Order: C-alpha cells, then sequence, then structure tokens
C-alpha cells in the first residue's frame, strides 16, 4: 500500500504518454518544455 | 386527369393491394419477396388440379404492383409546376411520398435477377418471362423514384448506384458472350438499362463532381458502361444512349479518375474499327476540357497535376493513333472523328515532356486482353525459393495468425478440449502455435510463404534492419496480440499492397475459372477484373495485403522496389516529344514531296 | 528492450521532482538512463512532439504510479493533497502555430 | 359571426391552450403507416390547421346550413384524410386515416349570449364565505397529498393564492356553459389538486379521486335561501338559459343533492376553522362568488399538470 504520509510529504509528480500501436515511436518525443 | 385519379384512389384504399392497404400490410418490398417465393414454389403458383391458359400468380402480383407504382409515378406532378410553387402539386407530392416510402423502392431496385447459364451440352437454360422477376418491374420503380422523389443529393446518388444500378450493369456486361447475347434475359435487361437507368444517370451528371471518396465506385461504373458499349445485340438507340451517358458523366468527372478507363482506351482506339468512334469523341472532349492538367506545370490548383504515368499513357495513345491512321485506308467520318482527338492530345502533351527512360514494366495488359477482355493469370513463383532469414518472420506471422484465429473461435464460443467435434463446438486446436504440429502449422504457413514468394517474383528487395535484428536478438492460454488497425503504411506501400491485392485476386480468379469450366455453368458475378470490383468486394484482399505488409513493418523488415534505373537521360533532347513529333512530320512532308514529284 | 510497443503501446512515464529538479523517465516499467537536472523556480510544461504516421497518434494519461503524486496536485493548488488523479477543464492541449 | 355551411373550411381553436387542431404528419405507428397523428399547433399558417366539414347523412347537402345536432365527417385539407377513430387498437385512439368516422358537434356555450357578471358553467372561482373574506380551501402545500384532502375555511393570502380555486362542472355534457340556475346539480373540482369535493358517509367533507368521484357523493347545488322548500325537478332548457346567480352580489348556500345537508363552518377556533356538513346549519352560512382571472386559472391548471408529471418522474427515478 502506497504510504499516505509519504504522498502528503512528497513533491514528485507524474504523467504518462501512450503511443498507440501503429504510430512509429521514432517520430514521437516525450518530456517537458519551458 | 391525374388529380382526380389520385383523389379517387386515396378515397378507396382497397385499390392499392393487400400489401398497401395500410393495416397489417407488410410493404412493397416484402410483397416482392413474397412474390419471389411464390414464383419459386410450384404448388402456390399454378392451379394444381395450355401454356397461355396458365397464369403465374407471383408474376401477376409483381405486374400488378409494378403497374400501380408506374401509374402513381406518372400521376406525380411535373417539376416545372413544383418549382413554380403550386400548393396543389406540393400536396400531391406529399400524398404520394406518404403512400410509398423511399426505402421500399430502393430495396425493390436492389433485388437481383437470375442470369441464364450455359449447360454441359453447350445449350442455354433460360428462365421464363411468364414467371419470375423482370426488369420491366424495376422500370416502374425507377420511374416513381425519379418522378416524385428525385435524385438531388450526391450521397443518395452514389448509394443508389452502389446498391441497385451497378449490379444490373455488371450482369448486362457479363451476359455479353456470343451465345447468351440473344437470350430474352439480356434483351430485357438491355432495354431496361438503356431506357430507364442510363438516362437517369445522364440527367444526374452534375452530381458527379465532388466524388473523390467514391473513386473505386466511379471507376467501376465507367468500366462497366464502356464494356457494355461493346455488345453486339445493342441497337442504334441503345448505343447512342450509352454514348450520351458516358460523355455526360466523363465531362463532369475529375481528370484523375479517368486513368483506368484511359488504360483500356489506349488499347482499343488504335484498332480504329467502328466501335472506336465513341472513344474518339470521349478522348477529344476529355483532352480539350483538361488541357491545363497536362500542359501547365501546376495545372488546376485543386485538381493537381499528372503523375507521369498518365503522360506515358497519353504519349502511347497519341503515337498509336497516329500510326494506325497512317496505315488505315481513308474513311471519311473515321478521319473526321479522329483528327480532333489527335490535335487535342498533341495540345495537351507538354512540348518539353521528358519520356520515361525507366519505361513502365510489368503492366498487366495480358489481363486486359483483347479476347474475353479478362485473362486472369498470376505471376508464378514456384521457381522462386524462400530465403532462410525470413523463416523467423514466417514463424512469427504464423503464430500471430493462429492467435487471431483463436481470438475468433473464443468470440464465436468454441471451447478447448481433446475430442474434435464440430457439432459440440469443442476444438483441441485452441493450444498455442508452438504446441501446434507441423501440418497444424502448415495451414497457416503456406499462404504466408506463397504471398512473399509472390513478393520476390516481382523483384522487390526485402531486407531486415539492424534494429529488426535487435528484435530477434531480444527474442490453454489467453491469446492477446498486436492490434494493427492503427498502423499505417506510406502511399508507396499502399500501392504495393494494392498490386499484391490485384495478384491475389487473380489467383482466386484462376481457381474459380477452372471451377467454372469444370461445372460448366453458373458464371460467378465477381469474375470481373480488380478495377471493376467495388470497395466492399476488394476489402478482404486489400486488408490481407495491408496486414501482411504491416506485420513486415512492425517486425522491422524493409520492403522496397527492387528495380533501379541504370541512367536517367534527362539532358538528351532527342527523346523529347517535340523532337520525335517534328522529325516524323518532316519525314511525312518529304515523303509527300517525293510522291508529288513522281 | 525492443518489441515493447508491439504487444502494448509504449507508456512513456515522465517523473519530475519539484524539490530537487530531477527529471527521470520510465519506459515500460524500467528507468531510462536519460535524465535532466533543472534550475530552481523553473516552470515545466508537459509536451509531446510527434510526426503522425497514423490516424491515432498518442494519448495524455494523467495517472499516477507507486509513491508518485499525480500531476493535478502539482498543477492545481486546491488539489495539492488529493491523490486521486484529476483533469479539470482548465487543462487542455495546445499546439504551436 | 357567420353560419357554418357544409363544405366549408373551419379553424378550431382549443379553448384552454389557445392552439389550433391540426394533422401532425408524424404518425405514432399505430399499425397504420398511412395514418397520421392529430394534435395541436401554434401557427395558423399552412393548410394543416384547416378542416373541411362534409354531410355524413344524405339528408343534408353541400352549402346547406349545419344544425346543432348532426353527424359530421371532417377531412383534413393538407392530408385529405378523415378524422378517424382507431377501433382495432387496444386503447382507443384518434388519428387521420382514409376510413371515415361520424362526429357529433355539441354546443357548449355562446359568448355573445353570455351576460357579464353572472355565473356560467365551467368557471374557475373562489367560494368566498362570510364578510371577513375567508375562502374555502385545502391545506397548504407541505408536500403531503393525503393531508391535502381536507377542506376548511381560511383567510389571508389564500384568497390570492391558487389553492382556493374551484371549477364548477355541470352534470350535463351539452350546453355545459349555460347560466347556472338555482337548484341545478353540479360538482366542484379543485383546480390545483385535480380532486372533486365530496361528502363521506360519516357526514364529513373529503376530496376523492376522479375515478371514484361518484355523482351521488359529489353533487351540490346553490339555493337562494335556507328554506326547506324543495327544488324538486326542473328539466333543462337547450340554450344558454337565464342569468340568475350574480358574482359577488348574490348570496348562495351549498346543499348536498342527495342528503340535503347544508355546508357550514365548525365555529371552533389563519382562523383555520373547519368546514362541516350540517342539516340545520348556522344562521351565517351565506357565501359569495368571485370570478377568477383567465391567467390565474391557466396557471393553476399548468401547476396541476406539471406537478402530476414531475411526481411520476420522481417516482420512476426512485423505482
Amino acid at each position: 500500500r502506497d504510504d499516505y504520509d509519504f504522498l502528503m510529504q512528497t513533491s514528485t509528480y507524474y504523467y504518462s504518454v501512450r503511443i498507440f500501436p501503429g504510430q512509429e515511436p521514432a517520430n514521437v518525443w516525450v518530456g517537458w518544455i519551458t | 386527369n391525374a388529380n382526380v385519379v389520385v383523389r379517387l384512389l386515396i378515397r378507396r384504399p382497397e385499390c392499392f393491394g393487400p400489401a398497401l392497404r395500410g393495416e397489417g400490410g407488410n410493404g412493397l418490398l416484402a410483397a416482392m419477396e413474397e412474390a419471389i417465393k411464390i414464383a419459386e414454389d410450384p404448388s402456390r403458383d399454378g392451379p394444381s388440379p395450355e401454356e397461355d391458359d396458365t397464369i403465374h400468380m407471383g408474376n401477376a402480383i409483381m405486374t400488378f404492383y409494378s403497374a400501380l407504382i408506374d401509374l402513381l409515378g406518372r400521376c406525380a406532378p411535373e417539376m416545372h409546376l413544383i418549382h413554380a410553387g403550386k400548393g396543389e402539386a406540393i400536396r400531391i407530392r406529399s400524398i404520394l411520398r406518404s403512400l410509398i416510402p423511399l426505402g421500399d423502392l430502393v430495396g425493390v431496385i436492389s433485388i437481383a435477377f437470375q442470369m441464364p447459364t450455359i449447360a454441359k451440352d453447350g445449350n442455354v437454360v433460360e428462365p421464363d418471362m411468364s414467371a419470375g422477376f423482370c426488369p420491366d418491374h424495376k422500370a416502374a420503380m425507377v420511374l416513381f423514384l425519379d418522378r416524385v422523389y428525385g435524385i438531388e443529393v450526391q450521397d443518395f446518388l452514389l448509394h443508389l448506384l452502389e446498391v441497385g444500378f451497378l449490379p444490373d450493369l455488371r450482369a448486362a456486361a457479363s451476359l455479353d458472350t456470343a451465345a447468351l447475347s440473344a437470350t430474352d434475359m439480356a434483351l430485357a435487361l438491355n432495354r431496361y438499362l438503356c431506357t430507364a437507368v442510363l438516362p437517369l444517370l445522364t440527367r444526374c451528371a452534375p452530381l458527379f463532381a465532388g466524388t473523390e471518396h467514391h473513386a473505386s465506385l466511379i471507376d467501376s461504373l465507367l468500366h462497366t458502361v464502356y464494356r457494355l458499349s461493346k455488345g453486339c445485340s445493342l441497337t442504334k438507340a441503345q448505343r447512342d444512349s450509352i454514348e450520351v451517358c458516358l460523355l455526360s458523366i466523363c465531362g463532369q468527372l475529375r481528370p484523375s479518375m479517368m486513368q483506368h478507363l484511359l488504360r483500356r482506351l489506349v488499347f482499343d482506339v488504335p484498332l480504329l474499327n467502328e466501335h472506336a468512334k465513341m472513344p474518339l469523341k470521349l478522348l477529344t472532349n476529355h483532352y480539350e476540357r483538361c488541357w491545363k492538367y497536362y500542359c501547365l506545370p501546376g495545372g488546376w490548383g485543386n485538381f493537381g497535376a499528372a503523375s507521369e504515368e498518365e503522360l506515358h499513357l497519353s504519349r502511347k495513345l497519341f503515337w498509336g493513333i497516329f500510326d494506325a491512321l497512317s496505315q488505315k485506308k481513308y474513311e471519311q467520318e473515321l478521319f473526321k472523328l479522329a483528327l480532333p482527338c489527335l490535335s487535342a492530345v498533341a495540345g495537351a502533351l507538354p512540348p518539353d515532356y521528358m519520356e520515361s527512360n525507366y519505361v513502365s514494366m510489368m503492366e498487366k495488359q495480358s489481363s486486359m486482353d483483347s479476347e474475353g477482355n479478362f485473362n486472369p493469370q498470376p505471376v508464378d513463383t514456384s521457381n522462386i525459393t524462400i530465403p532462410e532469414k525470413l523463416e523467423y518472420f514466417i514463424n512469427k506471422y504464423a503464430e500471430h495468425s493462429h492467435d487471431k484465429w483463436s481470438m475468433d473461435k473464443l468470440a464465436n464460443g468454441w471451447i478447448y478440449g481433446e475430442i474434435y467435434s464440430d457439432s459440440s463446438k469443442v476444438q483441441p486446436l485452441m493450444k498455442p502455435y508452438k504446441l501446434l504440429s507441423e501440418k497444424e502449422k502448415e495451414i497457416y504457413r503456406w499462404p504466408i510463404k506463397e504471398s512473399l514468394k509472390t513478393m520476390l517474383a516481382w523483384g522487390w528487395r526485402i531486407e531486415r534492419t539492424r534494429e529488426g535484428d535487435s528484435m530477434a536478438l531480444y527474442n490453454g492460454y489467453s491469446p492477446r496480440a498486436i492490434d494493427m488497425s492503427n498502423v499505417t503504411l506510406s502511399r508507396d506501400l499502399h500501392a504495393m499492397a494494392e498490386m499484391m491485392a490485384e495478384n491475389y485476386h487473380n489467383i482466386w480468379a484462376k481457381k474459380k475459372k477452372m471451377e467454372l469450366e469444370s461445372k460448366g455453368g453458373g458464371n460467378h458475378p465477381l469474375l470481373v477484373p480488380y478495377d471493376t470490383l467495388t470497395a466492399k468486394e476488394k476489402a478482404k484482399d486489400r486488408e490481407k495485403a495491408q496486414d501482411i505488409l504491416k506485420f513486415l513493418q512492425i517486425n522491422g523488415y524493409a520492403v522496397s522496389r527492387g528495380f533501379k534505373d541504370l541512367e536517367l537521360d534527362t539532358p538528351s533532347i532527342e527523346k523529347r516529344f517535340a523532337y520525335s513529333f517534328l522529325q516524323q512530320l518532316i519525314r511525312y512532308v518529304d515523303e509527300a514531296h517525293q510522291y508529288i514529284l513522281e | 528492450p525492443g518489441q515493447g510497443r508491439n504487444n502494448n503501446g509504449l507508456e512513456i512515464g515522465c517523473v519530475v521532482d519539484a524539490a530537487s529538479g530531477l527529471l527521470t523517465f520510465i519506459a515500460n516499467g524500467k528507468e531510462l538512463s536519460t535524465y535532466y537536472q533543472v534550475e530552481p523556480s523553473t516552470k515545466l510544461f508537459p509536451a509531446v512532439f510527434a510526426q503522425a504516421t497514423s490516424p491515432n497518434v498518442f494519448q495524455f494519461e494523467l495517472g499516477r504510479i507507486k509513491n508518485v503524486m499525480p500531476l493535478s496536485a502539482g498543477l492545481f493548488k486546491s488539489e495539492h493533497k488529493n491523490p486521486v488523479p484529476q483533469c479539470p477543464p482548465r487543462l487542455h492541449v495546445q499546439f504551436l502555430s | 359571426h357567420r353560419t357554418l355551411l357544409y363544405g366549408h373550411a373551419i379553424l378550431l381553436r382549443h379553448s384552454y391552450s389557445g392552439m389550433y387542431l391540426c394533422c401532425l404528419s408524424t404518425s405514432r405507428s399505430s399499425t397504420d403507416k398511412l395514418a397520421f397523428d392529430v394534435g395541436l399547433q401554434e401557427d395558423t399558417t399552412g393548410e394543416a390547421c384547416w378542416w373541411t366539414i362534409h354531410p355524413a347523412s344524405k339528408q343534408r347537402s353541400e352549402g346547406e346550413k349545419v344544425r346543432v345536432g348532426d353527424d359530421l365527417i371532417l377531412v383534413s385539407v393538407s392530408s385529405e384524410r378523415y378524422l378517424h377513430l382507431s377501433y382495432g387498437n387496444g386503447s382507443l385512439h384518434v388519428d387521420a386515416a382514409f376510413q371515415q368516422t361520424l362526429w357529433s358537434v355539441a354546443p357548449i356555450s355562446s359568448g355573445s349570449e353570455a351576460a357579464q357578471g353572472y355565473l356560467i358553467g365551467g368557471d374557475v372561482l373562489r367560494l368566498l364565505h362570510g364578510h371577513m373574506d375567508e375562502c374555502l380551501t385545502v391545506p397548504s402545500g407541505e408536500h403531503g397529498e393525503e393531508q391535502r384532502r381536507t377542506v376548511h375555511y381560511e383567510g389571508g393570502a389564500v384568497s390570492v393564492h391558487a389553492r382556493s380555486l374551484w371549477r364548477l362542472e355541470t352534470l350535463r355534457v351539452a350546453w355545459s356553459g349555460s347560466h347556472i340556475r338555482w337548484g341545478q346539480p353540479f360538482r366542484l373540482r379543485h383546480v390545483t389538486t385535480g380532486k372533486y369535493l365530496s361528502l363521506m358517509e360519516d357526514k364529513n367533507l373529503l376530496l376523492m379521486d376522479k375515478e371514484k368521484a361518484d355523482v351521488k357523493s359529489t353533487a351540490f347545488t346553490f339555493r337562494s335561501s335556507k328554506e326547506k322548500l324543495d327544488v324538486g325537478v326542473r328539466k333543462e332548457v337547450d340554450g344558454m338559459g337565464t342569468s340568475e346567480i350574480k358574482y359577488g352580489d348574490s348570496v348562495c348556500y351549498i346543499q348536498h343533492v342527495d342528503t340535503g345537508l347544508w355546508l357550514t363552518y365548525q365555529s371552533v377556533d389563519s382562523i383555520q376553522r373547519k368546514a362541516i356538513m350540517h342539516h340545520e346549519g348556522h344562521m351565517d352560512d351565506g357565501i359569495s362568488l368571485s370570478r377568477s382571472q383567465h391567467e390565474e386559472s391557466r396557471t393553476a391548471r399548468v401547476i396541476w399538470s406539471t406537478v402530476f408529471l414531475f411526481n411520476r418522474f420522481i417516482r420512476g427515478l426512485d423505482a
């Protein structure tokens, strides 16, 4: 079980990107920009 | 006299027949189906306790309903009064539309006939006029449809063409052999087409403008009409009607759509026979209307430009017609019809045009042969042997196909077991492809090997990328496999898949052709060429080619075109079209000078 | 690993540590060697650049994984302590034009 | 004012809604594809709203005047369909079909021959009682339909509220809009709750439903004074009648038709005094009649028709 206290004290965030089967991954880049 | 008749008929609804009484009435289409079944059943048709004395009840019901529909459609008001806005005419239209739904009319049109078939003796077995569904029945339905409902929407026009009209056109075009031409079936169908269907498509010509989506359907229509135009039993009026319909449709059609029809035209016009007269005018009109498409480097902005393959076809057409007219003895109206075509093609052709040094190879002109108009043969690949590297790909695609088959059996409800029973829906073959045996694997593997041996026979280079090798280097049951619905190939691969789809349809064409001649009768409707086939017919073979190429791409192997040009001779002015044209003109002028000197 | 997309579409995971500025990427459950370290007070916009070879290109999943706080907590101040992932109407995809 | 002639086109307007009868051209598919639905339409434009009357008996002829009592067949101008009654369906339905059904036109009232300020049948009104202006009403809307069933005298804002509105309904279908005369039986209907005033066997006033509201229980009359001088029998006149009861000025006493009891107040203490049925009655039992505005009556009917539908909706959702 994920710790509720750990989640309350943490500052780490997440998102995921699902490349659909058929879209060539060599033409897709994922990450962050400013 | 029409308003009074309509009012009396609606006052007494008993005149509309039991199907159209309005209470407990199945409908016009259901009445036609019941009449088909009655005509099929012997007991209900005849009295069953003198051929003229005998009355076929099904045909009588069919004729009654057809006559009622014809009368109502003729009672429908004329379009000029409707545009003027006469409320009485609008009311009559509303009443007729309420009485007869459109879907029933479309269904009755979509009902198909029964072609005569050849027998083992070589005699023809013929269905009777006296009993059965006849084209005269659909004639009244078309009259109703185009007199009260009207075709003013492109979507409705193309849907009707797909469902009702195209199958009848294909049947008429397939009944064009020497023996079956004189059959009563063919004469009735030809009269029906040339009197009802083709004039309707001629009046609905402007709707054919924006049909880029239904390119296959339009191409099939063009091929079928042109094929029907070559019939022998056709009369002068029918031939003129076909010419008018083709000339009307092709003018509104876009230039890109005419490529497949031009492919056949460049093969028949050089003959310069009597039948070539209509193609001459069609070519003249097309190349006069679309002169900017070829000559101008950009062409129409919306339409686009040529693909150099249409340019090669146009060059071949021009030179073939020129040589054929030079060899042919002078025939006044043939020459008078052919000269404008030659001038139009010459004007359309860019004077700076570069002829393809890489001349087009492997054309299937043998498929579009002169005799029979369809010779189906695939590119034999028995001599070609499979490479050893693609064995892993073959195994992977075989296991993937076995998994998809297992998808399908689980969805249909088949259960794994150890006993093989078809009735019990128990299948020991639900085990994994690795646990399959060899000729349990072989049924999957054989089409796989055949397809890419067919690839190899065409000389295409198949290779595996280093990342493709990284795949293999990395190296009952709940089946769960790749969903390739989203994977898309480039256009070049789309054309590659199209051409293997054509070849794979040709293979089935051969097998079905020897089935045809083994049984000696029952010509299959789908024996028409790949170009004549429509989208729904083409879909299965197209998606087969798509998924095999897609699996190649996903597994990482690379497929391309194995042919390479030795040298592109662009600088050479000699093979410019103007060079050859002017040189031939100079030779002709010199010859004429010598002849007049003698 | 290779062949990871074929069986199931790749789910590239982007992990940002707002307290340390460490950007770590996880692909198919394994942490990729590529990593970044940003300056303090840096504002990072989630972004995906793609050349489409398919009618369906990709998807923006706003979920969370083990021991990692969901993105709607870092984006919105009202949901700072809400482990349940959320996609409020303010969040929307933008493109460069 | 023009006399109807056989073969003319007539525009019927629904008295309550104000919308006109028409052929809807959207059949509900009552096993007859050729049939059309018949409903109400707001706009007079178009030939769908108009209907043609034709003689259903060979006695009459086209162009002849139409008597009050006749059989008539109506043909829609737009669809050329007879106004038809669907016999075959399990539930009787009205629709436009090619089969013809005989219709009878019964006169209800004539507006020209109606005297202003005099009670006529089918009026929504308040039974004002006494001189402190306490009007007969049901308890307020605390959402309890069962305690909405009692009847009492109340004063205050209930006079200008919609819970004190009653509709007078004659026991005669024909000429239901005639002038109400003394001793004429009628039944009172609460507009908001849709329930009819009635006398229980235990000699207590209680509202009971449309289905079970019998004539013997729900019949009341208006008498000039308290004398025992029985009304007997007075057979009806086939016309608008003579104006006898006048709004406000006249004084009436409610009397049950069967039992003969007189309506009176409980005299036990807004005031919330109970209304009881008594054979003697008190010396102050006179009432007054106040007409209600058309907007107010329409609003009450809309309130009833909306609360019924929304209660059905809520019950279905709860199920």
